[PDB]
């Protein structure tokens, strides 16, 4: 939609927003597993 | 773009390789077995 813009990886990770990317072979993938927890411990990962 | 390789990888998902260390293999090239002679003089031809 907005080819002229660019992600904000550090700001996104600090703001707990999962981001899409382009993996191998060129298919889009989901490349983050962060939840809505603000505390920086084991709880902000998705699988725990 | 793609195929690019980063080096820092700070607090964000991704892969990165550090620049080659090559610090424990530091040699020194002086070529001690070489001798040259320098002198002044008066000659017939040459730039003074």
């Amino acid at each position: 939609l907005y080819p002229e813009d660019t992600p904000d990886e550090e700001a996104m990770v600090k703001g707990r927003l999962n981001k899409v990317s382009v993996g191998t072979s060129g298919q889009m993938i989901i490349d983050d597993a962060l939840t809505c927890c603000t505390q920086d411990n084991y709880l902000h990962f998705q699988h725990v | 773009s793609q195929y690019s390789i980063q080096q820092s990888l700070g607090n964000a998902s991704g892969v990165a390789v550090s620049p080659i260390n090559a610090d424990a293999t530091l040699s020194t090239g002086v070529a001690l077995n070489s001798s040259l002679w320098a002198g002044i003089g008066v000659f017939a031809r040459g730039k003074p």
